[PDB]
């Protein structure tokens, strides 16, 4: 039915038939973009804690952008 | 064993080419203007090839029109904390992509969800220059697609981050394939030495391809689904179909089957798709066992084979092997071992990559050398 | 050098078998009923084998009795944000498991903390059908257990997601082991050619096992703790015990030690457990140095050895080698190099996988060929 | 002691004795389960921000389960 | 193909040594007292070696002076939820480090951002006892630094977690390097057999180093950024400079070029830095194509070469090859294939690791044997 | 100048010159520390949701510390 197998004692070897192919014949490239923002050194009063959290996230974002620039 | 015969090639040459064309003065503004309207567009590159382009994340829009307006308007203190989490979302992706590119030197071998989501990957597959059958195959096995594709970080400038996702192309589909397993075939004479061993070296995968046979020697670099065999044509040789004759008869004149000769009397076990081959030589204990009945067969010296029906374990010396318990029908083709056809005094005691005709010619040469006296 | 002699086998055949047994009508309902009471239970599968079963995460209870009552009560208006975070907890594990299975096509080679936590893994080990020594060994080295075990995604149906974690068994424990390091042993004549080189090919690990010796040629596929050697019996050959004689005397008639012959006069360094072997040939600079005192030894041409006590660095040409600073006692067995026992004119200039008897016999062949004229 | 090493200059080879064995020799399978819920598609007003976050988390959960079903 | 000639060495011996020196009574308190003032300090270890020490994360400070004081003061109910998220930050790093060490058995290959951030890595590089040239090189290629360095989890006690980051030392810089690509060179007669094949085996990287040539056979262990080749001196042989002569003339008396002989008539393609080598034998289809104009060349039987200028694709049978689109100038040195200098009946049909002089000597032997009649 | 390449049809082999070296001649070790806290692991009312979340986070932290201790 689906998968079969034959063992040749003559040459001490087995063959496994019944499989189907999916072969990588080539490639397909595709450009993927991410639109970024140029934060120009913000400045506001850090009295709230939520503003501190947003500033930490902005620092993470700017550090990510700088790290990506530095791998060139 | 035939992994050295294949040629070497650059895997990401296409992605690197698309990157080198994106570094030209301009070409980034082209993509930016094309994506000014929607999130997906076909762009004609300066090298002529037209490529599909996705805008998978819009951060300039969110930062500059939804977060910074509310922040740097007045009263920088925000009244709701859901904005903090909403910004932790839609930013984790950029951070994770940056970290993946940093640790992997800019090119990742499996394409992660951060690089490309399943919805985006399916949208990319459906808009590819391939037949609908290939589209269905790729869409059903997106995980294997991610395993066989790369993502090259390309450029970051002009307020745009770019990386090229280089996807596999499954041009050949649904052609019949078969795997060939081999094991050493030695003599069983009682002497401690003078014991000749012969093996077939053409082990690996074979698939029909354009009237020829694509052969993959390193079967470890081939993934297997239910009965679908995903391989890379680059890790492959291209052979005539007559190589298949090596299975019906190894002495046929049409094709010459590559073999290997040695004198190493080592007992081994090779587990096949549905069953196990046991080459039991020397004084080694070779056993076939069922889970609930213990040992059910003791192998005599020579090359033998057992089916996966009723046999659940194959032991050779101290090594234990679990046999694949997948359904199928097995066949035992009775025949005399080829190793009993040669003289131990004329046999080549060591030859790694030889063939049947080569061994026969060396035998003729050595016999002519001996007969001269 | 003997890595090619090993047989091939299916590694996850047992987990895949348990998976194929989990698709039978009623087996998942059996496991669910077994885990209806507690979070761990031994279940006799329809395959006969009894397996331990864990319920590592209960989301149906939380979602259906803690989230859905509060969400869809009147108009799904939520009053507190701690519910969002409480749901990000208890859900990260499922998402990470999904991602791990997606990137690895359903089978992961190291078992992560997401698959199985250290508490759950220790609880699973302690309730296994193994001796208390094996329990202690597995419990002390959970990292090596995770490195040598798999996780096969099995089935998802009947409101249950199941994956089989296929753990090692460690049947052989506490038997003595020894590693064998080899280096090329050449002659030291000043001529550019006519310089014969001999090497031992049996390098790797050796352990006593059921009156035989399990030999591991690919010593890289063996992890080492303080003095415990975790190896896989599948990456191994099985040899007679007499092979150890190759250390006390290499010309003994009982066992034939596999060697390698070449004519390549290349300087090399092989770092062992407690010291370093230096094969210094040609005009190469070979140096032994201490971290705080600089160079402390200059090597003469030949094969020499230094202990790790006082020596922290070995330099060969431009290559630098840091020696293992592990505690132990080293011994230098003085003796004449074997390579000085052969004729350079009769020596076999090339044989990759040979032995003492094979090389010595081929010398007889060539000498008989020369003497006939 | 606990570890010794001998260097044979005869054959230019070293032996490192004193180690102990831990050989695999076999396998032990174990089924590990995760109880899931097939929550039925909600229908409510997505006016709140926290409810939108909960909806996103439910989408993540359902998509993970769907990938797992689609991974066979 | 020459990977077996290399010597073996311990890669993490230095980091493990620093760890074993870190287990001494009073060394963790030494490091902690040194880092009590600042976040980085040079510490003279008990073994004499002075190491730089970093405090990359302070949790005791935060836990004991910012979280527990407000938690367990009075009315343990907390008034702000931003503390929960602020604690989810600064704690993800510890969890991820723990998980990375758990899955990688305590020593992780390329050093991730969780182990060591880019700011911390640059700060560590800039404060090292190396010349400014190495500092600039390491700072510009932090990704290759991460790929070529380890992180060994060392000890956790006295409220401190310690791991040794073992960074590369690029002592040799800016010396000229060259890659050598090889392909089988066979005869093109129409006969089914009697077709001899010759190949060069010295393929891989070569760099000038202290008047010698550091040769890397496993070119896979060498990264390339722009035209800089980052290699590891441990995965290398050290050869005389005269080996380069093998390119201007392969029969020169100074150096003996290693070759390989076979009788396998296999068509192959080897993609080089700027172009592609095509060994087209048999009835195989060999094609060179441009992306915008299709097939532009059909290869005749033999070993040929095309430049990457105008050629974007090389097809051999069913294998497709994308050529590297890196800019440069290619040169075609016309000459007669060496394989046409040997007798097909006297040629050694099989020799894995041989050289020109060895093959010539075996030919001399066989010819002297033949001439006696 | 820049990268060049020569193809010898004589020996069927290509050489790619013009590259520069950066060879790993050695190693540099560096100890990197993370200061941990021995927080007293109990005694608060698990009535609040924020307090329960902080207690779960403390459990995560101490379990991480315990896992690190088990890496010996
Ligand atoms: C080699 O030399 C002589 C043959 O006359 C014999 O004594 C010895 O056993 C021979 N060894 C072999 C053939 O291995």
């Amino acid at each position: 039915q689906n998968i079969t197998e034959e063992f040749y004692q003559s040459t001490c070897s087995a063959v496994s038939k019944g499989y189907l192919s999916a072969l990588r014949t080539g490639w397909y490239t595709s450009v993927i973009t991410i639109e970024l923002s140029n934060i120009k050194e913000n400045k506001c009063n850090g009295t709230d804690a939520k503003v501190k959290l947003i500033k930490q996230e902005l620092d993470k974002y700017k550090n990510a952008v700088t790290e990506l620039q530095l791998l060139m | 064993f035939l992994g050295f015969l294949l040629g070497v090639g650059s895997a990401i040459a296409s992605g690197v080419a698309v990157c080198k064309v994106l570094h030209l003065e301009g070409e980034v503004n082209k993509i930016k203007s094309a994506l000014l309207s929607t999130n997906k567009a076909v762009v004609s590159l300066s090298n002529g090839v037209s490529v599909l382009t996705f805008k998978v994340l819009d951060l300039k829009n969110y930062i500059d029109k939804q977060l910074l307006p509310i922040l740097n308007k007045q009263s920088c203190s925000i009244s709701n904390i859901e904005t903090v989490i909403e910004f932790q979302q839609k930013n984790n992706r950029l951070l994770e992509i940056t970290r993946e590119f940093s640790v992997n030197a800019g090119v990742t071998t499996p394409v992660s969800t951060y690089m490309l989501t399943n919805s985006e990957l399916l949208s990319l597959i459906n808009d590819m220059p391939i037949t609908n059958d290939q589209k269905k195959l790729m869409s059903n096995n997106v995980q294997i697609v991610r395993q066989q594709s790369y993502s090259i970080m390309c450029i970051i400038k002009e307020e745009v981050l770019a990386y090229v996702v280089q996807l596999p192309l499954y041009g050949v589909i649904d052609t019949p394939c078969w795997k060939l397993h081999t094991s050493p075939l030695c003599t069983t004479n009682t002497k401690e030495g003078s014991n000749i061993c012969l093996t077939r070296t053409d082990r690996g995968w074979y698939c029909d391809n354009a009237g020829s046979v694509s052969f993959f020697p390193q079967a470890e670099t081939c993934k297997v689904q239910s009965n679908r065999v995903f391989c890379d044509t680059m890790n492959s040789l291209t052979l005539p179909s007559e190589v298949n004759l090596c299975n019906v008869d190894i002495f046929n004149p049409k094709y010459d089957c590559k073999i290997m000769t040695s004198k190493t009397d080592v007992s081994s076990s090779v587990i096949t798709s549905l069953g196990a081959i046991v080459s039991c030589y020397g004084k080694t204990k070779c056993t076939a066992s069922n889970k609930n009945r213990g040992i059910i067969k003791t192998f005599s010296n020579g090359c033998d084979y057992v089916s996966n029906k009723g046999v659940d374990t194959v032991s050779v010396g101290n090594t234990l092997y679990y046999v694949n318990k997948q359904e199928g029908k097995s066949l035992y083709v009775k025949g005399e071992p080829i190793i009993n056809f040669y003289d131990p005094l004329v046999f080549p005691s060591d030859e790694f990559d030889a063939s049947i005709s080569q061994v026969n010619e060396k035998i003729n040469q050595s016999l002519a050398f001996i007969r001269k006296s």
